Parts: structure tokens; C-alpha cells; sequence
DNA sequence: GACTAGATCAGAAGCAGTAGAGCATGCATAGTTT
DNA sequence: AAACTATGCATGCTCTACTGCTTCTGATCTAGTCGACT
């Protein structure tokens, strides 16, 4: 199951909030 | 997901875990103490319910609780605290290092086996009920038992008998001079071994990068917030349950605590007459309302009684057409209402039927809700919800109702007149490019709440006794400098069509 | 510590002088060296006693507290090496220290 | 501040007592109407002046008595603020009258009161309400004088009758056609000239019924003040700028008076005391001084203090009453259910700004033309906490506008996983089970098709209906209040029929709802 | 009325309580000691068990002078109703 | 018999979320004084 | 005309109750081992 949260399992792993990133 | 999360971390203490290749370079050992920290700091803020533990193997001190040689249980598996923190950062340093050496000692024989046995051993010492038990290997080296097949004998039959206890196995291989081989002796350790795991790491793996960044967020577990009736009818009843997959983040509530010795302390309250000086119950109290010289009093049963509608649960209505519910007609959250089936069998089907018809047709369901008793009631909007996922089968959106408050007469608010003012084409075109230069991507976690994420980096700061809290940047910053850099002089040509020179705003 | 500091209502003292004190098994006055922070009312007690830096006017000075006095004082560029050769040769003039080998 | 003045003309004429069997009189739905009128008014406590003038009475009392004129019309109440005496003559010591009134004589009188009373105070919103059902003689002499005087005087008029242009407030039909007399429909159309001459066009709107205005909010119409506006600078980037004002749209609406605790005998606050203790956790209960505790915050398995001068000197810190376009973004990208906080807000341009207003228009209408919404940074002052936010376009044709709804951070975002429904097989409905819930929601369709204009019309607004909480609250103070010891009334049947939805549904699905019991079988496990 | 003495039980109704029924009774015109002493004659206790009575009565006996008549033990619905009625209540059962 | 184990089911503590009450405080606007 | 004061409002904070869901804990039923007896 990629994605999956190594430290917290169950929990589906969440990306770092990026911001405003002008395309 | 029933219970609660069980980690031990298995940090391998031989020489060449204690040696960098290259300067510049964090040794292993430190590289596995920092990945150490940032987990228990990850799951302090996530959850602190959970049980962490941390063993070494290895050293020449021995310390467990069937006296094996060779294995010291430096932390048991017990709640995250800054003790343990401190404790794993005692070791960080060179010093730390040197501290470790002297009264852990390194460079001694040891079997997996044993290693495996003793944190078995520790997961079967836990009373509570453990969801998940998962166990990370921190070791460089892949060929440890290259002079003795009996040992790794005994420690393929650990594995099978741990992988069929239940327990979920992993080898965090960090970076070797030569390079480590995970088919050679731990390929049948490993509870899943992928097929790109194959080939030889020459680098370190990428699971730590991924341990290492911290993360500040607290999870919570599926929970119903009610598991409430629909009825179509005073005889078709279904059982629903209403979740909120979107809630407020709150900071931890504050605590009192006393001064002189840094400990709880209990807070009561108590009522009694000023002329009897005896302690008073709810029941012997009423409740009055003061209207100019008028005084109305109700007992406090009465005035529960007050607002008392109907029994707490959803009642349907009626269908409306989804073009007539207002994007800007939002009151309150929106909640999700997902079939239960534990309470009365056969709602899921009309559930579905229910769900899919409406997608069909594009018609909300309008219903009464009263989330509990001695609560008004409140109209809302029940929008069916298509299963969304997007690409290798992850769910994004899941399938249900979407329950949406319709605000009430009293609840909405009249504007000020105001005289519409036409732009012209050119300036609405400069507008256009304007927002075509300024055009971004919006996604649902792009922004971090700046209040909580710096609660936190406090709190850390001053649970860990750290110099100063990092200062945590704020995505919600609207960074002028880049946008000004972009638009160019399109703001200037804006202002000239529309702000007149003597304007000065 | 540096919470305290800023709020300036307490006074931060290093640990040296609690140990000094167990030493002598007595009470030993405050020195600006034990003092990490001063409240107004401390720092006007010290202004009157103690000059401005981590010396006094009363009681004389030695071979180690003179040391620490200099220590606390930083380095400063606001002189310029003419300048500071005259008045270096100044001071030497006024106090008879023409006799020095250097 | 602000005060406005009200004068509530109710006919007491022997024809307002006429009921037809099975319905109630047109005089239970005006003393109904002018009741929860009077109860929202007194209850919510604001400086608001209210007159209440009888005309179809036996007796005569008004200041135009000089001569034989303007009789059978006695002003019950002056303008005064309404007190629980007015609650009074309205529920108990007022009855149906025997001899007719003149209504152009009885809304003459109703002006005159509202010029001579208004003298003392200053009024600037004077509103007269007529409740008639438009069964009498009347003379159109005075008509002329009336609509000069009601455009000069700036007057408001509204009007009430049992019937529009069965159950109260059922969403229904009311007064079925055909039993309009023509007396009736002279007086209609007399009041139909009146209204569109005073409004110009917009004066049908001002006439409502008894039944659609207990569940419209329709008397508190002209008389409700406008929210304060919060000014601020919407700002693109470091240059840009406009001046705009915000408004609270939409905000839940809480009772502001609070339940007070009084002692059961003496029915005193003073006789009342709570007191808040500290102790320690031992069994010898030691005392601590409210200045002896110190605040601190949960690390996991320890508490770490945390005093509230260095939360103050820590807590994060940002400029005040900052409203900044972080960027632009599709409308798509941006979904309802991710919607987050307890207001909405409308944005319109500086008052009295012609460049704020064109610059607004302008990004306004580019937003739409691109069909984007806008994330900005929202904080209504230095201790508000940051929000991010979307703003979108509200194009009208009487205005245009902003609209700005908070949306969700990533720490608020819950990740619950939910099994397939449309893949499973446990829960497959069959063919006959699809058909008759098709049948079911065709039937109980709230929506009707006008092919006049080809519109969706609601037949259930319920946007429109007003909380009922406020008024069974007040029902039953007033209940209390008038008798002192005595049960609290029931739901009143108006207040249930105005939350059900028209009988018309609920007759044409019941074909359906029995083919789905039928077809689904339900049992509690 | 100085001939009857109470006397409160400081470490079981906390501090602000005690002060409060203090202040009281002495503007009711009822003297209540600060400190034990052998003149006391009533004592109240508040939300306390019989076995807990009758440990404290021990203690105060443990020094207390022989020949003496010990307060006897009383509760604090028996000081409200006396406070209520502005004079001492006579002594029932429940109380003792 | 007796006991200790083992399992197993019903009640209590903790948590999360909501409403109702009372206040800090600062930002705006209407009224009075110099 | 400008400065000071007044009200008014909003939002975040704190507490106390209220309800419902989840997990832990205490009371109640049987297998095995040793012993007693006829």
C-alpha cells in the first residue's frame, strides 16, 4: 500500500503543504 | 483499526555502525538516534497514546528480563515523553557517543534470534490491545551471521514464527562502504520484500528521509459522531451514521498546575445562599428572565422543554433540484452521512439505491435533523456523493451523503443599497491578465495553521529545554515580492485606467 | 532563562554562586560575574555600588578581578590608530610611564 | 442610535369575524399575526415605538372627533414602547366589533397619529401595516391627499388580508378562488393601484396574507437595521489596493438574553453565589491561591509549564485586519464540502468610491469571465487568528459583489477511509428496487416545472421560514408571564405546518413509499 | 450567646468555605474559635463518613484533658438550619 | 472440596464535539468639550 | 475645527454542563491438579 504513513499506520501519508507555487 | 500502535526500534551496535566513510558525514548510529527522536516527537504531537520502545543489541552490558547476553532494552514500550527525548539525545553528540560507548560498550557477538525472542517478549508484556505491532531493524551491516549457519537458522525460524504471531518486520539498512545486500540473509527476514528492493543500496534508504520529516498534525481515528435514524416514513427507518470529515484543529486545552511544585490541581465549583450558607443542587434552583420591570420565571426542566420539537434523528422531506441550492447560502460545516447496517439490516441496499438515484436525477434530498434531544430543528440538504479515486486506487472522496445546513430567515442579513458601477471592457481585460499572470494550483492541504504549528514548536522548545523554537514559516503569507516581480507593470497600466491621478488610496 | 530575562521582574544568577555560598556555608552578596540579569531595582542597587561594567568603585580590584573585568567589556572600533597612539602616548605622559622598556 | 416607529391598523369590523366551516375567522390570523409581531418586538428588547389603532370598533376615540367624521375608529394605543399591557388588549380585552369602519378613514386616522407623535423622539423609519379583509363601503375623496401625503412624509405601507394576489402556513393554497366577492375585488384592486403608485411596481411585493406572514419574517421587513460594516484593503500585491467593506451575510442568529439563577424562594440573584476553589490532588484537600497556579500544556506522559506572559511573548504574532489575494485559482479546484467557519461574508466596494467601485467591478467581472475564485488571507484584527479563505464572484442585477467563505487548513482535514458502495455485492439493489425509488423520489419532486417561463419554482422554501426556537421561546414566556402558575402551552399547529412540507407531496407518495416498504425489507438487529 | 462554642474542621471543608461560615456566624451573633480548644461544645463536619467521625474524636481525645464532656459530633445541615433560623436548632438524630 | 487458573460479559472512565454563559480588548463611529 | 470621551460590537478565551462512542476493568462461569472421603 504506497502512500501509507510509516509512523502512524492506518493513516494515509500526507504531503507537505506546498504553498502558493505560480505556475 | 481497533487499538493501539506498538514500535520498537533495533539499533545494531557494531564497530562499523561507529565509523563515517566520508567527512561531513552523520554515522549511522547518530543517523538512527535523530530518526529515533523525530518518531517519538511525530508521534507525541499525532498521538501520544501510542507505545514506543527502544532496544539495543550488541553491547557488552546486558539488560533484560530473561538475563540475555549481549541485548540492553534501553527504553520498555511505554507512552512518547521528553524523558525519553533526552535520554536518546544524551547519545546524539560525540560526547553522546563516547557516553554511549562507556556505559553500553560496543563490539560483541550476538544472534538475531535472541534479539527477536527478547522483543517478543516485550510485546507480550503489554496489557493493552495493541492494533499494530511492527518492529524496525536500524543495522548496516546484511551478512551478520557469515561465520555460523546454525545462527541463521535459529533466526529465519524467530522470523516465520513472529510474521505468524503477527508482528511486521522492518530493515532500515543505512548507508556501508561496500554496500548492503538485502537478498543475501535478510531477504526471508523481511515480513514483505518488493521486487525493487532487490539490488545493492549504495546509498541510504529512502524510508529515513521519509521518518525524518516531522510531522504536526493530530490524527484521529474513524469515529461516528451519531448513528442517527433516517425515515422516510413513520414506518421506513434506516440507521445512518454522521461523520465530520472536516473539523476545527484546537490547540490542547491549558492546565493548572501548582507553582510551588509543578503538579495538577483539582478545580470545583459550589453554590450556596448567601444568608444560609448551605450548598445548593440544580434542582433547587430556577431560572428568571428580566423584561424591563417584568420577571418570567421557569423551572430549569421547563426552560429544556423549551427546545423540544421532535425525537433526535433525520426525517426526510422531500427532493429538490440541485440548481436551486446556493453555493453562498453556508452556515455551518458540512458532514457526511454513511449507512450503518450494525442496527437495522437491509439500509445499506436503500441506502445505494437512494445514492445512485439521486446521482442520476442531480436531486438533494431535503430533511429535519436533530442531532440530539431538546434541540431546535434545522433543515438540511442531503447531496449525493460520487466514490472518487484517483490514479493507482487511492480513495480521495468516498461514497454517502453529503448533509449541508440551510440557513433560516432569521440567520440571514439584509446588505446596504448600493449603485452597480459598470468597468469598462479594458479594464476588466487588464483585470484578466492580471489574474492569468497571478493563476495557482489550489489543493485542500496547501496551508499550515501558523497559531498551531507554533504552539507546538513552543511547546517543544520548552518540553526539550532547546536554546530557541524554530521559527516556523507560514505559507499564508501572500509573498508580495514574488508578484510583484511577476505582474510587471501591469498594476501601473490597472491603476492609470481606473484610479484617477488624484486619488492617492 | 531568556523568558525570564526579558520580562523584567526576576533576577538570573549562575549557579556558581549558590556552590560559592555552600562553600563558605554563608551568605555571600551579589557580584555583577553571579548576575545573568538584573531587575531595575537590582541594577539601581548596582548603578550606585558598581560601575556600569563588572567593576565597583569601593573595594579595590586584583590580578583576576580586573581579568574579568576586562573580559566583560567587548572590543570596540570607534578608535582610530593615530588617535589612539596619541592618547595612549597621553597617558603614558601624565602617569610617569616613560620608564617601561617597550 | 436608531429608532423606528410602527403603527399596526386592525379591522374589528362584524364581516372580520365571518369563518367558514373548518377554517379559522380572518380575526384569529390578524390577532395571530399582530401577536408574534408584538412578542419579536418586546422579547428582542430594542428602542422601537409601536401603535396599535382599532377601527370597525362600537365606541370612538381619535383626535379627529371634532365632527361627525371618522367614526366607529378608536386608537387603542398611542405610540409608546410596548409593553406587556399592549400583549394584554391584544391576547384577552379585545373582541370583534358589530358596526363596519371606513379603511381610508381608519389609515387617515393612522397617519395623522404618526405625524402628530412624531414630535418628541426622532423617527427614521415610520411604517404603517393595515390588516383588513376589504368587505366595507369606503370613499376615494381623501386618496389624492393620502398617496401626496404618504410620498412627502416618507411613510412606509404595508398591507395584510386572509387572502394572497387548508392549514396556516402550509406552503399551500389558501382561500381556495371563486369566493372572492366584489366588493373584495374593488378593495384589491383599490390597494393594488395604492401599493404600485407608493413602491412604483415593487408594492405587489408588499402585499401579503396572514398564513404566508406568519412564516416570512414580512413585518419585520422595513423595520430590521442594517450590520456594521468592517472596512479594510483588498490588496493583489505590494501596490494595488482597494478600499472595501465587509458585511456578515449570513451568521446564526442566538438568543441574546441568558437564563439568570435565582434563588427558589425569595426569586433573588442576590441570594446566589458561585464560588471557584483549587486544591491538590490529596486526601488532606490543601487550599491554593488563585495567584498560586500557573498554566501549562500536556506533552505526553508529563506536563511542561507554561506561564501566560510567555505564551503572550510566544504566540505568534501578524498584522491586524489584513485582507490579501494570495492568488487565483478554478472554481472546480474549490468544492462546498471543504467549507469551513460559521459566517459568510459579503465584500462590496468603499462607499461613496467611485474608482474602489470600478476596480471592484472590474476584478469581479474578470473572475467571472475566467470562472476563478480568489485565496486570500483574511484576519479581522491582531488577536483574530489568520484564516485562508476564497472569494468569489455575486453578479445581480440590482448588485455585484464578493463572496467569501473560510476554507479548511491541512491540520482540519479528517482521512477516513469508507467501503465501496457501488462495487460491492452484499448491497446490490435489484431492478424493481431502482424503479421504485425513482418512482418515490418523482413523487415527493418539491420542485415544480412552470413551462410559462420554463422556471424551477420551490414549493418548499425553507430559507425563507423563520426559526421557530425564537417563537415557541416567546409563546411561552408570554404564557408564563400572563399566568403566573400554569403548564407551558403546546407547539402552536401553525409553527408544525409551516415545518412539514405541502400536503400535495405527501398525498402523491404514498403509492411509492408502500411499493419501497414492500420491496425492502427492513428489520432492528 | 458566649456560654456555647463551635468550632469548624479546617482541613475537610477547605479554606475560603470555613472563612465564609466564620464570617457569617459571627455576624449572626454566634462566636466560633479559631484555634481547638476544650470550651468547644459543637463541631461540624461536611460530606465525612461515620468511621472518619469517630477517627477525629479520637484524635481530639488523644489530648484532651480526662473529666472533660468532648463536643458532640454534628453535621453541617445542622449549622445551615440553625444559621437559617437564627438560633440553635435543637439536636436530632440525623445530626448526631 | 478447594483453589487457581482461564475466559467472558456488563459497568465506569476517558475522549470528542456541541451549546450556553461571561469577559478581554481593540477597532470603529457618534457625541461633547476646548 | 480638533481633541477627548462614549457606546457598540465583534472574536477569542474559559468553564460547566450535556450527549454519544470507545476502551479498560471487575464480577462470574469451568479444567486441572491435589487432596479428602466411602
Amino acid at each position: 500500500c504506497p502512500g501509507e504513513s510509516l509512523i502512524n499506520p492506518g493513516f494515509k501519508s500526507k504531503k507537505p503543504a506546498g504553498g502558493v507555487d505560480f505556475d | 483499526y481497533s487499538g493501539r500502535d506498538s514500535l520498537i526500534f533495533l539499533v545494531d551496535a557494531s564497530k562499523a555502525m561507529f565509523e563515517s566513510q566520508s567527512e561531513d558525514e552523520l554515522t549511522p548510529f547518530d543517523m538512527s538516534i535523530q530518526c529515533i527522536q523525530s518518531v517519538y516527537i511525530s508521534k507525541i504531537i499525532s498521538s501520544d497514546r501510542d507505545l514506543l520502545a527502544v532496544v539495543f543489541y550488541g553491547t557488552e552490558k546486558d539488560k533484560n528480563s530473561v538475563n540475555f547476553k549481549n541485548i540492553y532494552v534501553l527504553q520498555e514500550l511505554d507512552n512518547p515523553g521528553a524523558k525519553r527525548i533526552l535520554e536518546l539525545d544524551q547519545f546524539k553528540g560525540q560526547q553522546g557517543q563516547k557516553r554511549f560507548q562507556d556505559m553500553m560498550g560496543h563490539g560483541s557477538d550476538y544472534s538475531l534470534s535472541e534479539v527477536l525472542w527478547v522483543c517478543a517478549n516485550l510485546f507480550s508484556d503489554v496489557q493493552f490491545k495493541m492494533s499494530h505491532k511492527r518492529i524496525m531493524l536500524f543495522t548496516n551491516e546484511d551478512n551478520p551471521h557469515g561465520n555460523d549457519s546454525a545462527k541463521a537458522s535459529r533466526a529465519r525460524t524467530k522470523a516465520g514464527d513472529l510474521r505468524d504471531t503477527g508482528i511486521f518486520l522492518d530493515l532500515m539498512h543505512l548507508k556501508k562502504p561496500g554496500g548492503f545486500d538485502i537478498s543475501l540473509f535478510y531477504r526471508d527476514i523481511i515480513s514483505i520484500a518488493e521486487d525493487e528492493d532487490l539490488r545493492v543500496h549504495f546509498e541510504e534508504s529512502s524510508k529515513l528521509e521519509d521518518l525524518l520529516r516531522k510531522v504536526r498534525a493530530k490524527e484521529t481515528r474513524k469515529r461516528a459522531l451519531s448513528r442517527l435514524k433516517l425515515k422516510l416514513n413513520k414506518d421506513i427507518v434506516i440507521s445512518v451514521g454522521i461523520y465530520n470529515l472536516v473539523q476545527k484543529a484546537l490547540k490542547p486545552p491549558p492546565i493548572k498546575l501548582y507553582r510551588e511544585t509543578n503538579e495538577p490541581v483539582k478545580t470545583k465549583t459550589r453554590t450556596f445562599n448567601t444568608s444560609t450558607g448551605g450548598l445548593l443542587l440544580p434542582s433547587d434552583t430556577k431560572r428568571s428572565q428580566i423584561y424591563g420591570s417584568r420577571q418570567i420565571i421557569l423551572e430549569k426542566e421547563e426552560t429544556e422543554e423549551l427546545k423540544r420539537f421532535d425525537d433526535p434523528g433525520l426525517m426526510l422531506m422531500g427532493f429538490k433540484p440541485l440548481v436551486l441550492l446556493k453555493k453562498h447560502h453556508y452556515l455551518r460545516p458540512s458532514l457526511f452521512v454513511y449507512p450503518e447496517e450494525s442496527l437495522v439490516i437491509g439500509s445499506s441496499t436503500l441506502f445505494s439505491a437512494l445514492l445512485i438515484k439521486c446521482l442520476e436525477k442531480e436531486v438533494a434530498a431535503l430533511c429535519r435533523y436533530t442531532p440530539r434531544r431538546n434541540i431546535p430543528p434545522y433543515f438540511v440538504a442531503l447531496v449525493p456523493q460520487e466514490e472518487e479515486l484517483d490514479d493507482q486506487k487511492i480513495q480521495v472522496t468516498p461514497p454517502g451523503f453529503q448533509l449541508v445546513f440551510l440557513p433560516f430567515a432569521d440567520d440571514k442579513r439584509k446588505m446596504p443599497f448600493t449603485e452597480k458601477i459598470m468597468a469598462t471592457p479594458e479594464q476588466v481585460g487588464k483585470m484578466k491578465a492580471i489574474v492569468e499572470k497571478l493563476r495557482f494550483t489550489y489543493r485542500s492541504d496547501s496551508f499550515e495553521n501558523p497559531v498551531l504549528q507554533q504552539h507546538f514548536r513552543n511547546l517543544e522548545a520548552l518540553a526539550l529545554d532547546l536554546m530557541e523554537p524554530e521559527q516556523a514559516v507560514d505559507l499564508t503569507l501572500p509573498k508580495v515580492e514574488a508578484m510583484n516581480k511577476r505582474l510587471g507593470s501591469l498594476v501601473d497600466e490597472f491603476k492609470e485606467l481606473v484610479y484617477p491621478p488624484d486619488y492617492n488610496p | 532563562v531568556k523568558n525570564i530575562i526579558l520580562s523584567n521582574k526576576h533576577d538570573v544568577v549562575k549557579p556558581a554562586w549558590l556552590l560559592e555560598c555552600f562553600k563558605t556555608k554563608s551568605f555571600v552578596p551579589w557580584q555583577p560575574r553571579f548576575m545573568i540579569h538584573m531587575c531595575p531595582s537590582t541594577k539601581e542597587h548596582f548603578a550606585r555600588e558598581y560601575d556600569c561594567y563588572g567593576d565597583s568603585y569601593f573595594i579595590d580590584t586584583d590580578l583576576n578581578q580586573l581579568k574579568e573585568v576586562f573580559s566583560g567589556i567587548k572590543n570596540s572600533n570607534e578608535q582610530t590608530p593615530e588617535e589612539m597612539a596619541s592618547l595612549i602616548a597621553d597617558l603614558e605622559y601624565r602617569y610617569s610611564w616613560d620608564c617601561s622598556p617597550l | 442610535g436608531n429608532k423606528a416607529a410602527v403603527v399596526l391598523c386592525m379591522d374589528v369590523g362584524f364581516t372580520m369575524s365571518n369563518s367558514i366551516p373548518g377554517i379559522e375567522s380572518p380575526f384569529e390570523q390578524a390577532k395571530k399575526v399582530i401577536t408574534m409581531f408584538v412578542q419579536r418586538q418586546v422579547f428582542a428588547e430594542n428602542k422601537d415605538e409601536i401603535a396599535l389603532v382599532l377601527f370597525g370598533t362600537d365606541g370612538t376615540d381619535n383626535p379627529l372627533s371634532g365632527g361627525d367624521q371618522y367614526q366607529n375608529i378608536t386608537v387603542h394605543r398611542h405610540l409608546m414602547l410596548p409593553d406587556f399591557d399592549l400583549l394584554e388588549d391584544i391576547e384577552s380585552k379585545i373582541q370583534p366589533g358589530s358596526q363596519q369602519a371606513d379603511f381610508l378613514d381608519a389609515l387617515i386616522v393612522s397617519m395623522d397619529v404618526i405625524q402628530h407623535e412624531t414630535i418628541g423622539k426622532k423617527f427614521e423609519k415610520r411604517h404603517i401595516e393595515i390588516f383588513t379583509d376589504l368587505s366595507s363601503r369606503f370613499s376615494k375623496s381623501q386618496l389624492d391627499i393620502i398617496i401626496h401625503s404618504l410620498k412627502k412624509c416618507d411613510i412606509s405601507l404595508q398591507f395584510f388580508l386572509p387572502f394572497s394576489l387548508f392549514r396556516l402556513g402550509g406552503h399551500g393554497p389558501s382561500f381556495p378562488l371563486k369566493g372572492i366577492t366584489e366588493q373584495q375585488k374593488e378593495g384589491l384592486e383599490i390597494v393594488k393601484m395604492v401599493m404600485i403608485s407608493l413602491e412604483g411596481e415593487d408594492g405587489l411585493d408588499e402585499i401579503y396574507s396572514f398564513s404566508e406572514s406568519l412564516r416570512k419574517l414580512c413585518v419585520f421587513k422595513k423595520i430590521e437595521r442594517h450590520s456594521i460594516h468592517w472596512p479594510c484593503r483588498l490588496t493583489i500585491g505590494s501596490n494595488l489596493s482597494i478600499r472595501i467593506a465587509a458585511y456578515k451575510s449570513i451568521l446564526q442568529e442566538r438568543v441574546k438574553k441568558t437564563w439568570t439563577v435565582v434563588d427558589a424562594k425569595t426569586l433573588k440573584k442576590e441570594d446566589i453565589q458561585k464560588e471557584t476553589v483549587y486544591c491538590l490532588n490529596d486526601d488532606d484537600e490543601t487550599e491554593v491561591l488563585k495567584e498560586d497556579i500557573i498554566q501549562g500544556f500536556r506533552y505526553g506522559s508529563d506536563i511542561v509549564p507554561f506561564s501566560k506572559v510567555d505564551e503572550e511573548q510566544m504566540k505568534y504574532k501578524s498584522e491586524g485586519k489584513c485582507f490579501s489575494v494570495l492568488g487565483f485559482c478554478k472554481s472546480s479546484q474549490v468544492q462546498r464540502r471543504f467549507f469551513m467557519g460559521n459566517q459568510v461574508l459579503k465584500v462590496f466596494a468603499a462607499r461613496d468610491d467611485e474608482a474602489a467601485a470600478v476596480a471592484l467591478s472590474s476584478l469581479i467581472h474578470a473572475l467571472d469571465d475566467l470562472d476563478m475564485v480568489a485565496i486570500v488571507r483574511y484576519a479581522y484584527d491582531k488577536r483574530a487568528n489568520p484564516q485562508v479563505g476564497v472569494a468569489f464572484p455575486h453578479i445581480k442585477h440590482n448588485y455585484e459583489c464578493l463572496v467569501y467563505v473560510q476554507l479548511p487548513f491541512m491540520e482540519d482535514l479528517r482521512q477516513y477511509m469508507f467501503s465501496s458502495l457501488k462495487n460491492s455485492k452484499k448491497y446490490a439493489p435489484t431492478e424493481a428496487q431502482l424503479n421504485a425509488v425513482d418512482a418515490l423520489i418523482d413523487s415527493m419532486s418539491l420542485a415544480k416545472k412552470d413551462e410559462k417561463t420554463d422556471t424551477l419554482e420551490d414549493l418548499f422554501p425553507t430559507t425563507k421560514i423563520p426559526n421557530p426556537r425564537f417563537q415557541r421561546l416567546f409563546q411561552c414566556l408570554l404564557h408564563r408571564a400572563l399566568h403566573p402558575r400554569e403548564p407551558l402551552p403546546p407547539i402552536q399547529q401553525h409553527i408544525w405546518n409551516m415545518l412539514n412540507p405541502p400536503a400535495e407531496v405527501t398525498t402523491k407518495s404514498q403509492i411509492p413509499l408502500s411499493k419501497i416498504k414492500t420491496l425492502f425489507p427492513l428489520i432492528e438487529a | 450567646f458566649p456560654g456555647v462554642a463551635i468550632y469548624l474542621v479546617e482541613p475537610r471543608m477547605g479554606r475560603s468555605r470555613r472563612a465564609f461560615l466564620t464570617g457569617l456566624a459571627r455576624s449572626k451573633g454566634f462566636r466560633v474559635l479559631d484555634a481547638c480548644s476544650s470550651e468547644a461544645t459543637h463541631v461540624v463536619m461536611e460530606e465525612t463518613s461515620a468511621e472518619e467521625a469517630v477517627s477525629w474524636q479520637e484524635r481530639r481525645m488523644a489530648a484532651a484533658p480526662p473529666g472533660c464532656t468532648p463536643p458532640a459530633l454534628l453535621d453541617i445541615s445542622w449549622l445551615t438550619e440553625s444559621l437559617g433560623a437564627g438560633q440553635p436548632v435543637p439536636v436530632e438524630c440525623r445530626h448526631r
